[PDB]
């Protein structure tokens, strides 16, 4: 449509006139080189354009051809098991057109449209569609993906192809009432699908890590954070999360990630194995991750993209598992862009518009019931990565109230090879309160009763180890001994796990529940031991302790039979003495 | 009417000339992308008047635009069936059920309150979380900020006192037709956690028969956060003074107020940094905490009960600092006792209760209410004090005139502070307070003398 | 001409008729002094441009303002004859060989590495040292910053390790012919002594016919500062990926790099950043470091080691923060160590390299290495706790274990950390570790298995 001419070139931002009556957000070809750009805030007959890539010899006054229609996010088949970036372009079609090192003026599509994707229909000619529920599905080998037509798109459908593999670009359907579609659908980048009711999580939390989910439930549609810098033992959580955790889909996303560490992940991604899918995790994982070896505005465009696509899955009754890594670092870009503008940094060294888009990011993500009446969950794990650990930086002291849980791992807790390494005095989840109803309701009746109660172990052990059992526990009271007797089972059973052994790292409700349970029934018998004056030599040598240990080396299969024998064994080993 | 725009921007923008644009007028703008917005016309020029953009910059064009004046200033209805109903959202309230008829359409800017049209308090609020309303003396003649702080929840505490405020004919000062079960809540900005928490709380408290809770819904645009406070307010000012009823504006976290507010101050180039958060803060807040007094020549009030958290467990940040100054004193909760299990944790160690003998008396509540006010305070205070100087010189420093003050802090601890969410009358509180004032020898006490000793044991 | 000269204050210049000019261009300016000077053309418009003169600003006159167009496109040679030369600055004759060799006129920034074309570390390098190759393996394409102080000579401790460094992938089954030792060095803002002390090391023993210098003197203009890296950057791509060679980029003094940058950006209308250092740093700093990491099918890739200065290694300004997100690990310098003349000075618990076992395995750097690498971390760190406390704990309590841990330390800093300018390999740097631990009993060895002990003690 429109055609304009450049006026200023202020580094990567550009200012160009000839663009009037424009539509905000465009694919845009800046110059004849074809630097990928976006028309943003106009003023008069000229505008501010934020051009993702750099210049190196672009003249002033050249022709600028641009779409003149709003850029929307494109969604269709090839989204699952396709490599993408936060600009909504596929990273693999880039590599193929740029080689080893990115070149300027190379642009690609927005979907995997060169591939002929499987199809089977779910509507038939002369029937009307209902938006926000269904259209027809793509059976992908990797993971099932229901390509549905967005809400408020009503009216008859005509000519629906049967089974066969069909390109994205080729029709598989058409609409009778006009505004014929193919298999690709367009949704505005910052518009969110409306809902029928708000909902609250009640889907049990399991991430495959003991203390991680059993002490702190945050549930599906909670919002978490992992503070401190990423790497140096922190990777444990992130990796294992999407392997075990109850989500149907996984979304990974970067925005200023590391070098070699950001590639270790990609490469080991298909060799991470899901049990439902039974092979490659990459099958039900969508990639849109961005590193700083990608354009300026890469990291600034990042969020909204990923957010939208997650809502797609949500709509089909699929729970997603988003990981908004390097939140701190997102803003790098925003700041840079805003310097060059009137929207200058004015907070505490970062934008005051930082505050708006950080907040809103969490207010669009949860468990809810969509317009088609399907329920998904849009769980975020917040790797912020501040430079000290400080709270006087914007990013932290904002997240801190907005998102209700903080999951600090300590370096010491990590180094001994007992996972998770979660430092409890430095973690919290304000979610737990309102979930206590829904926990006991669906999971198990005495489940809450175990967690809250048992945590007192760590508290009277933290200030006990210090320098009060410096002289050995044998020179202390029999009530202060009791704490390390139970202490054995909590530290060799209910906190020891391996990311090297896959028969112990697979955990679920029923396994973790009995483990925490036994340590209640062993305190109830420990404390009856010291009330009878039973020696602390023979209680530390019971077969009972060993009976716990063999039942963390089976995933959940041998667990039921081992709980039959293991429980009653406690019962007759304090009664055998 | 004005066709054409010469600036597409997100918080404020150009509208050529002006000849009938009022200050703070309602305009309607068809963006030509099929969307429609409004806003206030704050700042009017014959050069470039700038209008309050109500949503993000996307979804704007110059192909079709129009600016058109709808009303002189902001206005909105106040039903007399507003009480006993929750009206979530603003403009068109989505409380998920139909809106109530705007019976009396009046302004929602604010109606000021003459300083000579005020009278000294005489009402008490009997609330079921004993500890506060005993010592601090919760009256309507104070507006003390409740500071939650980091890793202390703002919701749970606010949630509590919702159903737990009760009314008596004369154990509350004033009558029970002068105090309804109605209350009002005004959000300064609710967040993820704050909303996902109050969901369950509406169906349990009775937000359909005793509570009004205006919200921002946590997902409406930023400028909405500088609309809902004063809008929520004015509503209640009417049924309170003119219709006669006591209602308490139970605020929420002023952090998100700053948040939204700040972006206007860097897009108009004001003073948006006092120490990292606005220098112009207080100016807009003049109106919020102006009606938080007690009217003279009418009956029934409005009192702001600020409830606000802190970005750090230190106050070096403007967030609680500028609020301290504005308003009067502080009540806190801290995390001293929270780490051990106590709920509700209440620490009024650095507190200041401005009034505590006004708005109560003797016979307006109880006889020993006026006396046992300061007593508990310093009895308890000097408990925690000991644990300080013992450890300084070896591990003891205690005397026999210490062993009694020591245990006065245990006695005040889990017996009085901890209570669950169990409603407690002003009777049950003060009555039994005097048997916990039987841990130190009675008769000559610090603030009490022999006049309630032989009457209350 | 190219007149329109306004604000020539210092090395700024505005000129009209910049409709013939481009961003990313460089042009000859003419004047009647007879000086022909460059300077990049930034912030361009159809009228006013910003040019920043190559050398000074003394000579610009009003008579002649003409500009002989050199080239709008950015010209930059890709060289292949530069693998054993010497140059200072941009590329000027020191050894009397010509600046560069043309193949192409590639731009200065072509845009960094595509991430799906990057593979995992799977090889390692050896810098002739013990502690930073045994305890922490410097791997393939690793980005490892060396945080140095101020008042300490950064520069010497750098080039010291120059000659020591000769790679040893011997133990894996690869030569130093499939891993050549190519030192490509780009500093800026270096002292007159230090700039000659650098070339001294090289010319000593044979290592200058396999390496290229570039080093922009502290008296060579702040404009040339910036481009210095970008030059050899673009040449480097063509060295290690397309010749299959292995380069090691060693930058020094980042403070100068970042100061000069600021001046440039401040005229393009970009506001400087926290503690004055720029906020548009991030982007620009990325582009130098992200040409590091291995590449699929191309064995040779560049290893990045940047070196920067801080007052005491404090993290209270941008220079570390920024860096510390894209780069992995940090290796700070100890005052104790450097006093006593233990070189290079690497801290105990304060120091760690984020990757150290995913570029090496067992039998690639020896099998026992695995658990030896996490012994000497916990084993060294224990002596640092009584490395001054032997008369602060008096002679009224003294134990055998901790005493022996003082003697461990003295021999650990002498023999293990420092090893002079004498060369070492993996196998000789391993010897030292075992020997010292031999004083210590089996009962104080706990981080190494009996299997490894049954190999070497």
């Amino acid at each position: 449509m429109i055609q304009g001419v450049i006026q200023k070139i202020a580094g990567p931002a550009v200012i160009a006139k000839g663009m009037l009556g424009a539509r905000m957000y465009d694919i845009c070809k800046v110059g004849e080189e074809g630097l990928v750009g976006e028309i943003i805030r106009l003023d008069g007959d000229t505008a501010f354009v934020q051009v993702y890539e750099d210049t190196s010899g672009l003249k002033v006054g050249e022709p600028v051809v641009s779409t003149g229609l709003p850029l929307a996010v494109e969604l269709g088949p090839g989204m699952l098991n396709g490599i993408y970036d936060g600009i909504q372009r596929p990273l693999e079609r880039i590599r193929e057109k740029t080689g080893i090192y990115i070149t300027r003026g190379v642009v690609v599509h927005a979907l995997d449209r060169e591939k002929k994707w499987a199809w089977t229909p779910m509507v038939k000619p002369g029937d009307e569609v209902r938006g926000g529920m269904v259209l027809g599905t793509v059976p992908e080998f990797g993971f099932t993906h229901k390509i549905l037509v967005p809400p408020d798109v009503r009216g008859r459908v005509k000519e629906v192809k049967p089974a066969g593999e069909y390109t994205v670009e080729e029709p598989v359907v058409v609409l009778e009432d006009g505004t014929e579609l193919k298999m690709y659908h367009t949704w505005p980048v910052r518009r969110a699908r409306p809902v029928q009711r708000k909902l609250d999580p009640n889907t049990p939390f399991l991430t495959g890590m003991r203390i991680l989910d059993v002490l702190f439930p945050v549930a599906m549609g909670g919002t978490a954070a992992i503070p401190g810098p990423f790497g140096s033992g922190k990777t444990v959580t992130q990796q294992s999360l999407a392997k075990w955790s109850n989500a149907d889909v996984v979304v990974y996303v970067g925005c200023g990630e590391r070098g070699n560490e950001m590639t270790d992940v990609l490469v080991e991604f298909p060799e991470l194995t899901d049990p439902k899918t039974g092979g490659p995790l990459m099958h039900r994982t969508v990639l849109i991750a961005n590193t700083s070896n990608m354009p300026v505005a890469a990291r600034e465009a990042s969020i909204y993209v990923g957010v939208t696509i997650a809502e797609y899955f949500r709509d089909q009754g699929f729970s997603v598992a988003l990981m908004a890594d390097s939140t701190s670092r997102w803003a790098e870009a925003l700041r840079e862009i805003s310097s060059r503008l009137e929207e200058m940094p004015a907070e505490e060294g970062y934008p005051p518009y930082l505050a708006a888009r950080l907040a809103a990011f969490y207010e669009r993500a949860g468990k809810v019931i969509t317009l088609g009446g399907e329920e998904g969950a849009v769980t975020i794990v917040g790797a912020v990565s501040p430079p000290g650990g400080d709270m006087s930086e914007p990013v932290t002291q904002s997240t801190l109230r907005i998102v209700g849980a903080f999951w600090r791992l300590d370096a010491s807790l990590a180094f001994r090879r007992h996972f998770p390494a979660i430092n409890w005095n430095g973690s919290y989840s304000l979610f737990t309160s309102a979930l206590d109803p829904w926990y006991r309701e669906n999971v198990a009746e005495d489940y809450p009763e175990l967690r809250d109660a048992i945590s007192e172990l760590l508290q009277r052990e933290a200030g006990l180890q210090e320098i009060v059992q410096l002289v050995g526990p044998d020179a202390l009271q029999d009530a202060e001994r009791l704490v390390i007797e139970v202490g054995r089972i909590i530290r060799e059973d209910f906190l020891q796990q391996n990311a090297y052994h896959e028969v112990d790292a697979y955990c679920s409700m029923k396994k973790a529940y009995g483990i925490m349970k036994m340590i209640l029934a062993f305190y109830k018998e420990a404390e009856a031991a010291i009330k009878r004056g039973v020696s602390i030599d023979e209680i530390l040598q019971l077969p009972v302790l060993e009976r716990i240990g063999r039942a963390r080396y089976v995933s959940e299969e041998e667990f039921p039979a081992y709980f039959e024998e293991a429980m009653k064994e406690i019962q007759g080993a304090f009664k055998a003495l | 009417e004005y066709t054409g725009i010469t600036y597409i921007s997100g918080p404020l923008l150009f509208v050529e000339n002006a000849k009938d644009l009022a200050y703070g007028a309602i305009v309607d703008i068809k963006d030509g992308t099929g969307r429609v917005r409004g806003g206030q016309v704050i700042e009017v020029s014959e050069e470039y008047a700038v209008i309050q953009v109500f949503e993000e910059t996307t979804g704007l064009d110059l192909a079709t635009t129009s600016v058109s004046l709808v009303e002189d200033v902001a206005r909105l209805g106040v039903s007399k069936e507003m009480l006993g109903r929750r009206f979530n959202g603003i403009g068109k309230p989505i409380d998920g059920l139909p809106p109530i008829t705007p019976e009396k359409r009046l302004p929602i800017t604010g109606l000021p309150l003459n300083p000579v049209a005020r009278r000294k308090p005489e009402q008490f609020i009997q609330t079921g979380i004993s500890t506060i309303d005993v010592m601090n003396t919760l009256v309507r003649g104070q507006k003390l900020p409740i500071f939650s702080g980091s890793g202390l929840p703002a919701n749970e505490i606010a949630a509590q006192i919702a159903r737990q405020a009760t009314v008596r004919p004369d154990l509350s000062g004033e009558g029970e037709k002068e105090e309804p079960f109605a209350v009002v809540f005004a959000a300064m900005g609710i967040t993820q956690r704050e909303l996902s928490y109050f969901i369950q709380e509406f169906e349990r408290t009775g937000a359909l028969s005793r509570s009004v809770l205006f919200l921002n819904k946590a997902d409406d645009p930023t400028i909405e956060r500088i609309l809902t406070p004063r809008m929520a307010l004015t509503v209640a000012e009417y049924l309170a003074f003119e219709h006669d009823y006591h209602v308490l504006v139970i605020l929420t976290d002023m952090t998100n107020y700053c948040e939204a507010l700040r972006e206007i101050g860097a897009a108009r180039e004001e003073i948006p940094g006092r120490r990292g958060y606005p220098g112009y803060m207080y100016t807009d807040l003049a109106t919020i905490y102006e009606r938080a007094g007690v009217v003279e020549g009418k009956k029934g009030s409005v009192t702001q009960i600020p409830i606000l958290s802190m970005p750090d467990d230190d106050r070096t940040h403007p967030i609680p600092d500028l609020t301290g100054y504005i308003t009067e004193g502080q009540i806190q909760l801290s995390r001293e006792l929270h780490r051990k299990g106590i709920y509700p944790p209440i620490d009024p160690l650095p507190s200041l209760s401005r009034l505590m003998n006004n708005g109560v008396g003797k016979g307006k509540t109880r006889e020993d209410h006026k006396q046992v006010s300061d007593q508990l305070y310093s009895a308890y205070a000097n408990g925690v004090d000991i644990r300080k100087l013992v450890a300084i010189i070896g591990e003891d420093a205690l005397t026999e005139n210490d062993r009694r003050y020591l245990q006065f802090a245990d006695a005040f601890e889990r017996f009085f502070i901890n209570q669950g969410q169990q409603n407690r009358s002003i009777e049950e509180s003060l009555q039994i307070a005097w048997a916990l004032l039987s841990m130190l020898p009675q008769g000559e006490l610090k603030r009490i003398s022999k006049d309630h000793i032989g009457k209350y044991y």
